[PDB]
């Protein structure tokens, strides 16, 4: 995001988009939360639409 | 179009994704016309 919004493109990521950790962003929830299944279904529906 | 024949693996995740996309359903009409059993057959077809 910073490289995209950077002016002049003086900064760049190595490898033309190299990723090592290859993990993601998730919505943390309490253990055994009743909202987990519904929230997972909502995210999957959003990404599928 | 008749000449531009594009396809994917029949009965897979991408088929579900395209069927769900109501806006892109006009392509799905073509998509059902030509489909392949597996990815190997499709890549052999695109190679040939």
């Amino acid at each position: 995001y910073k490289a995209g919004r950077d002016e002049g493109c003086k900064l760049v990521t190595i490898g033309s988009g190299y990723i090592f950790a290859t993990t993601g962003y998730g919505i943390a929830l309490q253990k055994g939360s009743p909202w987990k299944r519904q929230i997972d279904l909502a995210l999957l529906q959003f990404v599928g639409d | 179009s008749d000449k531009f024949i594009y396809a994917t693996v029949k009965q897979s995740s991408v088929d579900i994704y395209f069927r769900r996309q109501v806006e892109l359903s006009t392509m799905y009409r073509h998509m059902e016309k030509h489909n392949y059993e597996s990815a190997a057959e499709a890549i052999q077809a695109v190679r040939d």
